[PDB]
């Protein structure tokens, strides 16, 4: 029983992979019609996309690290 | 607080106007005291302005462009905005029955000039 | 209404209206023409304008 | 070693409350991106609405984890 | 009572799936306020109200979600 | 009973996965009214009573699903 549930705790756990890879491409496709509104090109809407991305990639490595503990310790 | 100047002559001029319905080119929308900045394209219909208790003075305008500032002002340019009172049943029967004979009659600008001025005049007669 | 003086009006280009400094202030619809028609619908207004006043 | 495979399954399942944690970050992040292009919300202003907005969505997804991870 | 102990750990992790609503919900008023705020009008009032407001009533389906999952 | 025990405690979990409709319910009508009062005057009037009165029917979805969970 110890076992059994060592494999499906990895994958139950990756359901939340919807959130991390959705809020990619919504900053994205807000950046890239604000950017053609002339002009947020160099810095501006260029640098807030860099940092903005890693809060939203923040739920996805938080999420992934208690799938892989239950299949290695 | 209106603004409605026409090319002939000034409607609201002053500031003395309390809400104002003007049919654009979306919706029909009406401005209150201190509407948001939403200049957008009107429409042939009816801009109707209200003031403060049941006075409105229902204004057919031909079209224009409803300017709205941040300072609680509305600019409303038309062509031309007369009212519902000076028009005639009779004779507003006469240039919707030659429009629509006259569409898809001819070539170059013919038919399509004949298209717009249906659907302007189709629109003031059922507001009677 | 006895004497006159000669002044100038300046009339922007198609260009010159959409590089504005407020000019985004406005809900003005970009896929359909609403640059090249504020800025042709201005030259026709002031010389209706320069025409009565001369 | 009903009580030990247990202990596996409450931190998988937990876990799905991560959609609307990864998803809250990028929205409030999409409508500030948009608004900023429009003159001229940049220093301030914008800056401490959207700061304080996403700690408070951020809320949810530290909640949700102290729950699974205490198994 | 190995089946009272297996429902207990469970009942933690099945009722935690209601945070997207809390989560999302937060950030879809920060969205509308932060959007209007920039033109007509300021936000120190007015919308600043609504916005204090509306996240008081929007986070309280994460907190008695979570009573019942850590009395469990 | 130990079946009757391990029911009990999935019946709470399982009916708190509709906390995601009662959460995004009160902020769906907070962000219409954050953008709505921007245009004015809707803020203290006019879309003051919608406010209050619509907020009240989606509440009603969270404190019926919340009942079933806590008597079982």
């Amino acid at each position: 029983l110890v076992l059994a549930a060592k494999y499906i705790g990895a994958a139950i756990a990756t359901i939340g992979l919807t959130g991390a890879g959705i809020g990619i491409a919504i900053v994205f496709a807000a950046l890239i019609n604000g950017t053609s509104r002339n002009p947020s090109l160099r810095n501006t809407l260029f640098p807030f996309a860099i940092l903005g991305f890693a809060l939203s990639e923040a739920t996805g490595l938080f999420c992934l690290m208690i799938s892989f503990l239950l299949l290695y310790g | 607080k209106v603004s409605l100047v026409a090319p002939h002559q000034a409607i609201f001029t002053n500031k003395e106007v309390s809400q104002v319905n003007l049919p654009a080119s979306s919706g029909e929308m009406g401005v209150l005291a201190n509407h948001v900045p939403t200049v957008e394209e009107l429409a042939p219909g009816v801009v109707e302005v209200i003031e403060s208790s049941g006075t409105a003075s229902k204004y057919f305008v031909s079209g224009g462009f409803a300017s709205i500032l941040p300072g609680s002002k509305l600019s409303i340019s038309t062509v031309e905005a007369h009212p519902l009172d000076a028009f005639s049943s009779e004779n507003i029967k006469s240039l919707l029955a030659e429009a629509q004979k006259n569409a898809s009659s001819a070539d170059e600008t013919v038919a399509a000039e004949a298209a717009i001025e249906i659907e302007v005049l189709e629109a003031l007669q059922a507001a009677v | 209404g006895v004497a006159f003086e000669p002044s100038v009006f300046p009339s922007f280009s198609p260009i010159s209206i959409e590089e504005s400094p407020k000019l985004s202030e406005f809900e003005l619809e970009e896929d359909q023409a609403i640059p090249t028609s504020l800025s042709q619908i201005s030259l026709t207004n002031a010389i209706l304008n320069a025409m009565a006043e001369g």
